[PDB]
């Protein structure tokens, strides 16, 4: 035999339920909502990072040698 | 098919764990080891796909880790020894994952054990399948997690604790090295990828590949439990048995032999840790032999049992054949496996009495666990054309196969450790099968005799066998411990194959010995190990209920109290281990908490300080009286001096003696 | 030496099954019929018997 | 028997004995959940996955059947 | 006080001899003379002797101790005990925020 | 201070307070509390470390002796 | 016998997904 | 579903019956004493319980094997620990 | 501030805290303690620091092939 999952969730009895405090509406809404927001606004940032400049170059630096066969044969 | 291998297991660790409630008991069961099962039938269709084809696969996700030279990436690439690697790994993890439905029945908490086992499996292919070394140790580092939270399953025993702190600590001592000799790896190629690493390899400095070698080596130790970081494994036993099958047994102290293997292209380039990886393991596989006869825990002895079959595979790559270190590793995982889990079921049949002094007679009360466990000891002492025999009997061919001093060294060292495996084999399978009853009425009391007026319904439960869940892993395990060698002894040994052709397996040309092995041995040391397993298993036998006094008489010869002691207490290494290394190291830090961090830094600091400069303050206090008198002679005083000062032209050293010396004056009371 | 009569010789000389004890029947039911030198090596090698005869089928 | 425990403690892995009334329903849809993203693991795999050897026409992989480094190649050399 | 005590090293001795030697055959015998020297003892009166005579025995015992001795599974030391202890105080928590 | 000594050695069927622990609820304890308790490194009493040391050279000596 | 709700924890990591 | 009056005394009874130094099988009930009602010393009722525990699978410790000396008392000192089985 | 969990606090273990709390009054300066003081305040770091002294730009592994050495000093 099995019991039934049991417990009271944030110490909350099952006659009652969750009081908020005052700090629910700020964290979810303000802090979290605002780090959701930020990551999709992150996946439009442009790049600025050195590697992806350099790779572009040393890409070309490479192409003028044996190695990286390039697209155009100028 | 490569990157749900990977994802599949984690998958039910994560619902199991975190939705176990919402699944209840059955479910979470029903997920993970579906998890499982489709993951192995991946892994299964993966070894043809890349194995028999020679077809490797590379996946790249993104990147972990970039910064400068160094590009770590989340990346997975299958070659012949990945492949080899995950059949052992997933096809035993599903097994154990459905011998632990029947097994963990009765205990509350089900849902935290299933996903525990679905997350170590996860872990163990992490490792398997990573591009680099870095990728590598997340697998390695998560393995060890996983192994402490089932060692420490049952949290609410001090044992338990203990021994997962070992554990835990143990591999730790390992990662330390590990992770020192990947610093050296970055240092020396500016990259840690296995393609990179290994093409270079040749042409790198021969110290730096001794000093790549060496901690590839101590960490490969710890986890492999060799000689010296070995006490871990033992204490692992503390948790439930399904756990030291999987973890204990055939997958984690696995992963040590596989980075030797999986470095075997560093590591070709350096016999020096060859030398060191052909003694370790020689060490190692008689040290285990030897404290497994004088163990009284069935656990404890198949424990020792696959630390001297690891250094069987440590010993051979060692001789440089990497081959038959994976044929012996992975025939060994499906032997040892049943070895456990029919020990198991005996546990499970008597009230979890785990001493051999409480069993005997249990053959005609276990008839399919005494046969597998047949099976599986026949496998290990490797009696002839069994899955066990071809995989360590040609180790042992091939270590005097190296016609050198070393290699014909650890054969001899290596032919007491098949002695007194033998003899630890007849000691399992006889004192709790075969030998009379050393338990109590309640483990053999049948229903047949009466013995009973009124309470013939219970009472009675005399060591019954499992039910299909517990025995239908065992039968499984059985097939390959009589067929899985043969079958695929081409794959691994043959004498010319190409599987890993990937430069998955590097040897090189210079010390390969498989030419000398099959054709340059004398028949008889060929057939050595076979003479001298018949006759030390008949002799184990005839000092068993045919003489049996000899061994009474050794046990009590003064001589012989103090070997028996000396061994059954593990080489007396843990008691050195504690007195000398943790208590020395916690007596340390008691030296800097009492006399350092609350003694003289305080006292030599801010709390002397502190004393001293009230001490002071107030003698300077006293010579304010509030008399005119006595302040018109101050000023008279300091009026004066200052004419000495300037007058005088004294040398201004002398105005900073006299100040200090007389804050020195002013600090002496009165 | 050894005011206590305990000599570790005689003590080994006293490892055997005695000829009389007072614990025989309660004792005795270890070394039956169930627990024999015979019946508890009568499987032994579980199947070996029926190999043996399907072996020599096979070579004829 | 059966250890007692208390009723007030939560548990995310459920508890002691913990089997909802409802296990075979909540199983089911995690189920299609683990199916649902181990699929899109699959789509993944099959554009990512590269190799440098092609596999015989004659010979069993599965992989042929969805892996697009492979599948385009075989309708590439059916061109002649 | 010396008679307590005596009779504990008794057991200590029996349980001993079966640690020692595995095979219930054997330690039948075993037993059979450590019961022997009790019963050769037993008319012994002095308070002198008798203190004596129990240190000794405690070195013998210490002498062939076994390097691990048997211990049922539930019992303190034994493979299964302290597995999985109940909770101590099975009562809710008063109400108090935190 | 009372003696140090581990709490490994005391008696596992008295009557303790703390079971668990091996402790009654007034008892004093030492400057080592923390690293004397049950939860702490096992003390192996079997033998002496000079003996100890000695029976692991004797297996030195007899593994260099196969090595000659 | 009482029943378990999926729960907003199983929409907050699926809905995340 | 634990350990049960009439399961313990039945296996209890069988087993002091194999000595061959109690007065009698007919002399021992529930409330047979060691040493007043049946057949025993000093000396040997110490191996009874060290029988007693082997057939118990539990450990009596010393300070407890000294109250027990009737039949009554080891029926419900059984009872009292659940480690029995 | 706010109330707490009911806790039996014992008497030896709060008067232990209260000991450690207060051990840094009591130190002095005796002939095993400034020899212990001594040797992990100087002689260790001295050692330390010595070592790393002499072998600072002694080794490099950057790029050696076999032919070049891991001293550069
Ligand atoms: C971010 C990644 C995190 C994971 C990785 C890092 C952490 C690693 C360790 C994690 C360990 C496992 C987690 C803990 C144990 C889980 C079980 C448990 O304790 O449940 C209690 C409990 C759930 O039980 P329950 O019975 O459903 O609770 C009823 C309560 O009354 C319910 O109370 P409630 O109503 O307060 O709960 C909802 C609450 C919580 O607020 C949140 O939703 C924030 C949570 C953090 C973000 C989660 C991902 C969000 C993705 C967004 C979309 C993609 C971008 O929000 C609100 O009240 C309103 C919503 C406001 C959200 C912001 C709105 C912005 C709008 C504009 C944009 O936990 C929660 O309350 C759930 C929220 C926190 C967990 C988030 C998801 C966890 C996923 C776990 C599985 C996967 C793990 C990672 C892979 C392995
Ligand atoms: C857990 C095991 C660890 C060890 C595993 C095996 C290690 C094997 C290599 C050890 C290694 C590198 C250590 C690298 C450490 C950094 C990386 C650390 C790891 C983290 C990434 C030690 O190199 C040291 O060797 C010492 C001994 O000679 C000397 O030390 C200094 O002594 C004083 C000098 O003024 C200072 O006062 C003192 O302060 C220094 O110490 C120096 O020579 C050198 O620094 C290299 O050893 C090799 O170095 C070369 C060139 O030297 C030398 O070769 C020889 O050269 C000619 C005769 O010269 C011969 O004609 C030639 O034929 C032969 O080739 C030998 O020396 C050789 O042995
Ligand atoms: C290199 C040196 C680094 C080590 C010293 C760093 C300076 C930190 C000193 C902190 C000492 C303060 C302290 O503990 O006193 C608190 C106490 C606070 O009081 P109290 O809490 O200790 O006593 C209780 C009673 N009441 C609170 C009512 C007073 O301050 C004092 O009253 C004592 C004054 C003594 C003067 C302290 C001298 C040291 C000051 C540093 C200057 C030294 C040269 C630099
Ligand atoms: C991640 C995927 C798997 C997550 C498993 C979650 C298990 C949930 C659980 O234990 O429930 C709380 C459980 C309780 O589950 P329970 O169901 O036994 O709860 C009822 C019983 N009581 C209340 C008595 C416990 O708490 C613990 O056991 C203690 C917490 C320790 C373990 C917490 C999770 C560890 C795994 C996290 C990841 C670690 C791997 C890191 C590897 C690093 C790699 C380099
Ligand atoms: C290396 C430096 C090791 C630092 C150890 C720091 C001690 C942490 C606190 C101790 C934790 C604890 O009390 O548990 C006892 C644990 C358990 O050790 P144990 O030997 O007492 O195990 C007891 C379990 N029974 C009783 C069943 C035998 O001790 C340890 O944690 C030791 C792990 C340290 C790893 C040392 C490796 C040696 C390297 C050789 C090369
Ligand atoms: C767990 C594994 C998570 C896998 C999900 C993301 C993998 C999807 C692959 C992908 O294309 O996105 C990867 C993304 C950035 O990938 P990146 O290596 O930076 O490639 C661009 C280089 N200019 O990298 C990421 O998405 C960041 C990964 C987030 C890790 C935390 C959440 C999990
Ligand atoms: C050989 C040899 O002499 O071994 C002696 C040693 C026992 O020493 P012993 O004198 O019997 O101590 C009596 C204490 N009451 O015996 C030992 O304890 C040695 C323990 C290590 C054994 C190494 C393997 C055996 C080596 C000899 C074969
Ligand atoms: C670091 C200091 C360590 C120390 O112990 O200093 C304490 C020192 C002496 O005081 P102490 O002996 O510890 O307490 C009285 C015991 N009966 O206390 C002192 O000696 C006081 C030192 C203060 C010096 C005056 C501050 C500098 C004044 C100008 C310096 C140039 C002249
Ligand atoms: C070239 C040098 C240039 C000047 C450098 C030095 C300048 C400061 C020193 C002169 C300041 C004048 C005050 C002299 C003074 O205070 O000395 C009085 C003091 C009395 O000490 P005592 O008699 O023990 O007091 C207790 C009596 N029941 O007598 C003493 O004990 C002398 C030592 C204490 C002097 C303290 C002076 C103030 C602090 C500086
Ligand atoms: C070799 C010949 C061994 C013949 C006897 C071994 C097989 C017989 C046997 O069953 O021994 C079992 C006994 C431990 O059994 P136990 O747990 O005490 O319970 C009683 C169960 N019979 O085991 C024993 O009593 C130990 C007696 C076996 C002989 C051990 C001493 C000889 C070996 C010493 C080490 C040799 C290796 C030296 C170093 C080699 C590497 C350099
Ligand atoms: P019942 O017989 O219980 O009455 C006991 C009485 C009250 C008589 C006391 O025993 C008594 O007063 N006797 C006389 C004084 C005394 O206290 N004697 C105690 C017994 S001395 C004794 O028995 C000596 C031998 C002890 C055992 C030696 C061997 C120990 C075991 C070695 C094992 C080695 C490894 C297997």
């Amino acid at each position: 035999q099995y019991d039934p999952p049991t417990g009271w969730l944030w110490g909350v009895r099952p006659g009652e339920k969750y009081q908020n405090e005052g700090w629910e509406g700020p964290f979810f809404y303000g802090f979290w909502g605002s780090l959701i927001v930020f990551a999709i606004a992150y996946a439009y940032k442009p790049d600025t990072s050195i590697q992806t400049w350099a790779l572009e170059e040393a890409r070309r630096r490479l192409e003028a040698e044996g190695i990286l066969e390039d697209p155009n044969p100028t | 098919m490569y990157l749900s291998i990977i994802i599949l297991p984690l998958l039910g660790s994560v619902v199991s764990g975190f939705f176990g409630r919402k699944v209840g008991v059955s479910g979470a069961q029903l997920i993970t080891c579906s998890s499982v099962i489709i993951t192995t039938i991946l892994s299964i269709i993966a070894f043809f796909e890349v194995g028999f084809n020679n077809i490797p696969v590379t996946i790249n996700i993104f990147r972990w880790i970039d910064s400068e030279w160094f590009i770590i990436n989340w990346g997975f690439q299958y070659d012949s020894l990945t492949v080899s690697m995950l059949i052992p790994v997933l096809i035993i993890s599903s097994l154990v994952h459905i011998y632990s439905i029947s097994y963990m029945s009765s205990d509350p908490h089900n849902q935290r054990f299933f996903s525990y086992l679905s997350l170590f499996t996860f872990m163990m292919i992490i490792l398997v399948t990573a591009n680099n070394y870095l990728l590598m140790f997340v697998g390695w580092e998560g393995v060890g997690v996983c192994s402490y939270l089932l060692v420490s399953f049952w949290f609410t025993r001090i044992a338990a604790n203990q021994s997962s702190i070992s554990a835990f600590l143990t591999n730790r001592v390992g990662d330390c090295f590990l992770t020192v000799g990947m610093f050296a790896i970055l240092w020396s190629l500016g990259n840690l990828d296995y393609a990179t690493v290994f093409s270079l390899a040749p042409y790198i400095n021969s110290n730096v590949v001794i000093i790549i070698g060496i901690c590839l080596l101590i960490g490969a130790m710890a986890k492999s439990s060799q000689v010296g970081l070995h006490v871990w494994l033992p204490m692992a036993m503390e948790g439930p048995t399904p756990v030291s099958a999987l973890i204990h047994a055939a997958t984690m102290v696995t992963a040590g032999v596989y980075l030797l293997m999986r470095s075997s292209p560093l590591i070709e380039y350096s016999s020096t840790v060859l030398l060191l990886c052909l003694w370790l393991g020689a060490i190692t596989t008689v040290f285990s032999s030897l404290i497994g006869l004088f163990q009284q825990d069935i656990k404890k002895v198949i424990a020792y049992s696959t630390m001297s079959q690891l250094g069987m595979m440590v010993l051979s790559i060692g001789l440089s054949s990497y081959n038959i270190a994976l044929f012996h590793l992975v025939n060994h995982a499906f032997y040892k496996a049943l070895l456990f889990l029919g020990a198991g079921s005996v546990i499970h049949a008597v009230a979890d009495n785990q001493d051999f002094r409480k069993f005997g007679g249990l053959i005609s009360y276990l008839p399919l666990t005494y046969s597998v466990m047949l099976i599986a000891s026949l496998s290990l002492v490797a009696f002839p054309f069994m899955t066990g025999f071809y995989s360590k009997d040609f180790i042992l061919e091939s270590a005097y196969g190296q016609f050198s001093f070393s290699g014909v060294a650890v054969y001899i060292i290596a032919t007491i450790g098949a002695i007194f495996t033998t003899l630890y084999s007849v000691k399992v399978l006889y004192l709790t099968f075969l030998s009379n009853p050393n338990g109590p009425r309640t483990y053999y009391r049948l229903a047949i005799d009466n013995f009973f007026s009124a309470q013939a319904i219970k009472s009675y439960k005399p060591a019954h066998e499992g039910d299909f869940f517990l025995t239908l892993p065992l039968v499984i395990l059985a097939l390959f411990s009589i067929f899985f060698g043969f079958i695929t002894k081409d794959i691994f040994i043959g004498l010319g194959s190409n599987f890993f052709v990937d430069n998955s397996l590097f040897i090189h040309p210079i010390h390969e010995i498989m030419i000398d092995t099959e054709f340059a041995v004398p028949v008889l040391f060929k057939l050595l190990p076979f003479i001298f397993t018949i006759s030390f298993s008949v002799i184990a036998l005839t000092l068993s209920e045919l003489l049996s006094e000899l061994v009474i008489y050794f046990k009590f010869s003064r001589f012989g109290y103090n070997i028996f002691g000396f061994f059954n207490q593990r080489f007396l290494i843990e008691f050195f281990y504690n007195k000398y290394i943790t208590n020395l190291i916690l007596n340390l830090g008691g030296q800097i908490t009492k006399i350092l961090d609350k003694g003289s830094i305080e006292l030599f600091g801010p709390y002397g300080l502190e004393r001293g400069l009230v001490k002071l303050s107030k003698n300077i206090s006293s010579l304010s009286t509030s008399h005119v008198t006595t302040y018109a002679l101050y000023i008279l005083v300091g009026f004066i001096l200052y004419l000495i000062y300037n007058n005088l032209l004294l040398d201004y050293s002398y105005l900073l003696l006299i100040i200090i010396l007389l804050l020195l004056l002013m600090m002496i009371g009165e | 030496p050894n005011i206590t009569g305990f000599d570790m010789r005689e003590f080994l000389r006293h490892t055997k099954t005695p000829t009389y004890d007072p614990w025989e029947r309660h004792e005795a039911w270890r070394y039956t019929g169930r627990f024999s030198r015979f019946n508890r090596f009568k499987g032994a090698l579980p199947g070996f018997g029926i190999a043996t005869v399907a072996f020599t089928a096979y070579c004829v | 028997p059966k250890i007692p425990y208390p009723k007030h403690v939560w548990s995310p892995a459920g508890g002691w004995y913990a089997q909802p009334a409802n296990w075979k329903q909540n199983t089911a849809i995690f189920g299609l959940v683990i199916f649902g993203i181990t699929a899109m693991v699959w789509k993944y795999s099959a554009e990512h996955e590269v190799r440098h050897k092609m596999p015989e026409p004659d010979r069993f992989y599965p992989s042929r059947y969805w892996v697009k480094q492979i599948k385009d190649y075989e309708r590439a050399q059916k061109e002649k | 006080s010396n008679r307590q005590a005596a009779l504990s090293l008794y057991r200590r001795a029996l349980k001993l001899a079966l640690d020692w030697t595995v095979h219930r055959n054997l330690w039948r015998g075993q037993a059979l003379y450590i019961r022997s020297l009790f019963e050769k003892n037993r008319n012994v009166t002095d308070p002198r002797l008798q203190r004596a005579l129990l240190k000794e025995t405690e070195k013998l015992l210490e002498k062939w101790k076994h390097p691990d001795p048997y211990c049922p599974p539930t019992a303190p030391g034994g493979s299964k005990y302290e597995r999985n202890l109940p909770v101590p105080n099975l009562e809710p928590p008063p109400p108090l925020k935190f | 201070n009372p003696p140090r000594i581990k709490r490994q050695f005391r008696d596992p069927h008295a009557d303790w307070w703390d079971k668990q622990e091996r402790r009654n609820f007034g008892e004093p304890v030492h400057e080592d509390h923390d690293i004397l308790g049950m939860f702490s490194p096992y003390e192996y009493t079997w033998i002496t470390p000079g003996k100890g040391l000695f029976q692991i050279g004797l297996f030195i000596a007899s593994f260099l002796g196969l090595c000659y | 016998n009482v029943e378990e709700p999926l729960g907003a924890a199983f929409y907050i990591a699926v809905g995340g997904i | 579903e634990g350990l049960q009056k009439v399961e313990v005394y039945e296996r209890i009874k069988s087993l002091l019956a194999g000595f061959d130094k109690v007065n009698d099988p007919n002399n021992i009930t529930e409330t047979a004493h060691f040493a007043n009602d049946l057949g025993l010393d000093s000396l040997d009722t110490v191996e009874v319980v060290m029988a007693i525990e082997e057939e118990f699978s539990i450990e009596i410790p010393d300070k407890d094997a000294d109250q027990i000396h009737s039949v009554d008392k080891a029926i419900e000192y059984i009872l009292r620990q659940p480690d029995a089985h | 501030g706010l109330q707490h969990y009911k806790i039996a606090m014992d008497p030896a273990l709060v008067r232990l805290g209260s000991m450690i709390s207060n051990r840094y009054k009591y130190f002095r300066w005796t002939k095993r303690t400034a020899l212990v003081s001594f040797m992990y305040v100087v002689v260790v770091p001295s050692t330390i620091g010595y070592l790393a002294y002499k072998t600072d730009g002694l080794w490099d592994l950057r790029a050696k092939r076999r032919g070049d050495l891991i001293s550069e000093r």
